[PDB]
């Protein structure tokens, strides 16, 4: 939601419905050029806040351990699907070869 | 523009006087230009916009919903023609190209209601009885009667604006 | 729209007088418009409407959900033909193909109700009684009696309110 | 649906005019078709649904749980047949299988409360002589006794409504 | 269910007229059926409820405390007998063994109070004379004398809600 | 439970009727079971309840602290003899082992108050007169005097409430 307006009147609902899209191209700053709001006749601005957010979806470490588990469980290091420094790649593979095949 | 004229408030009224006097024919000729103008209407015919335009924008909205027929429309003083463009209901055209930036010139004609809704007559004539009653107080108690007014609100009676509200635009 | 005629509010005051008072009568005319307004109706037969349009939607809600029977869809000035989408009740359209983008044209026929039920001719009634006895105060006391009136909301006397909300649209 | 008809109120009132007047006859017929509303039923026989469903999901609810039978269920217009679910009360279905993803449409004959019970039969009348009195006020003092109304809430006398909201769908 | 009848109101009152009015007797009717239902109870005989169950947990609470015997129950359609559980006062269920993970559909006889206990019976009598003397108000002045009534709480008078909910489930 | 009876309450009074009016009557044997119940006592004589258990407790709390006597415990249906715990006042229950984890089964009898305390049989007569003075009121202007009734609490009178709370257990 970007804004709510809120009246105890009662309102045209197809002039209403045509002020929600003015107001909706108006504002954006890609469409158009306005900003400054004037209301009258007693339509009041409520604030509100966002009741949940994408933010605490920190999924980042729990589907990191899932892809561990799996690329334990056939053995392979992870260096092997990363790739790393010469002193890290080089005996990996030797590690990977001698003690899963 | 005119919602009442003395014969509606006669009939509304039961009126049997042979003639109205002055106090009530001027607020009938104040009310229908005051609720032409609490509206947001106003009694021109032909208007004239100015608006800004951009190439992401293709929906443009007339100043007034009642706009019947676009006249003349041009940018940056470039005419263009009315193969390039659709107009709706409500006063929207849509373009059927994506302009060039800057400034939109149009002319159109405005029209109006027809015909007027019997409640705009009616509330017309309720207001003019407020003001010739002169019911702007709060309580009155001439010999023993005894009445308390409305609360009203943007000082218009509360029994007025319902009326108004359902049709003031935007 | 009539909710009510002059036969219907007969009945409900029971009135013997040979006719109505044409304040009576204006008031049942104004009545009709305000309570088809009110509830966010229109006395329109066939209504055109623009609908924006994306590939990842197919559900598309018409203006009033009264609406019967499509008569032309079209996007982009692309007709597409009835196969193409089925409609539901509450003027529920469901696209069978996932649209192009962009705007949808559509006209439609949106009937109404039938028949009127007896609430909002009731209703109606009450809303002429109240503008006809002028019971727009707070109190009176004429004579000996007293009354306080509603705690109207809205401006709309609290106890005609409810009958509007159990239909107000939207 | 009728909750009371004139005998009815005759019992309740044990009224010996040998007629009703129109008045209250009317506000019968409203009575019934409000009360039928406020309760959130309405008064079709059969109902056609159209809910959104996902593989993850198989319970359904109808939308009333009066639902007494389904007649027709199809996914994408797909037809499945009786065995592949369980029809419980209150209008729940179960799924014996895990749907496709999509919409499902679904025809059901909705029934309704039998026998109807004594309490919106006595809310009804209360109803039909809060009308009929006008009781729809703050105060009176005709003569000189005097009465003080309920404090009413959604418009609803405080009495009535608590016998509604025992039975308030959703 | 039946809280109260004629007679046991005819001995709270002291009525000697030799009958009841049809005012008196459906209000008696109501009471019951309005009692039976702020409670939580209802007037069924033999119940079906559907419970998720997981093999976590054992300790399952049947939705009528009342319930007097478990008839059938079932997990996802395969049927278990009564050695596998055990039944215990207020509709709780422990299982003896942990389920499958799943849908549980069981059927139960529901009881009720027995005998009906003598607060319930004075309660619905001081109900049926707040209807019948129409003290749903907030003042009366009649003659010289005059009272005023409780503050009401959820539109149940304040005396009469104690009681009720000495008793109400949930 | 009998708090008072027809004979305790005619002391209270000194009435000199010769019998108590049905209405009286009634109002005792309701007195009785509320102040009974408002206790949080009950009328039960054997008492079963299950209790969960863990090794690290020892101390466990019986339901009624009136309970004069354990007549079986068991866990997880295997008996333990009494030796193996003692039995305190306040329905206090200490282990003298270290019990495995799970659910406890106890029976035991609840006893009661005795004699009954001469406070608790005036608070009856006063809820008696409560009700049968009707004073459930907020005041009274019969002829000339004129009284106002207490600030009541959880809708018991507050004169009354005190000597409750001075048992109301937990």
């Amino acid at each position: 939601i970007g804004l709510i307006l809120e009246t105890d009147e009662i309102l045209n609902k197809k002039l209403r419905e045509r002020k929600q899209e003015e107001l909706q191209l108006d504002y954006n700053p890609s469409t158009g050029q306005s900003s400054v709001l004037i209301l009258d006749g007693g339509m009041k601005a409520k604030p509100y806040s966002q009741i949940s957010s994408f933010k605490d979806l920190d999924f980042k470490e729990d589907i990191a351990g899932f892809n561990k588990s799996i690329c334990l469980a056939f053995g392979v290091p992870q260096v092997l699907i990363d790739g790393g420094n010469n002193a890290n790649i080089r005996p990996n593979i030797e590690l990977f070869y001698y003690m899963t095949i | 523009m005119q919602i009442i004229t003395a014969e509606d408030y006669r009939l509304y009224g039961g009126l049997k006087r042979p003639e109205l006097e002055s106090g009530v024919e001027m607020m009938i000729t104040a009310a229908n230009a005051l609720i032409t103008s609490l509206l947001g209407m106003d009694d021109a015919d032909a208007v004239d916009q100015l608006i800004n335009t951009k190439p992401t924008r293709k929906k443009y909205f007339l100043s007034s919903p009642s706009a019947t027929s676009v006249t003349k429309m041009t940018i940056n003083d470039k005419e263009i023609d009315p193969e390039q463009y659709k107009l709706y209901s409500d006063g929207v055209i849509l373009l059927k190209f994506s302009p060039p930036e800057g400034y939109m010139d149009v002319e159109y004609t405005q029209g109006g209601f027809n015909p007027i809704p019997e409640d705009l007559k009616l509330a017309a004539c309720m207001l003019v009885d407020h003001w010739h009653k002169q019911d702007y107080r709060q309580a009155k108690t001439i010999g023993g009667e005894t009445v308390t007014f409305n609360n009203t609100k943007s000082g218009i009676p509360e029994h007025i604006r319902t009326i108004i509200e359902v049709y003031r635009r935007v």
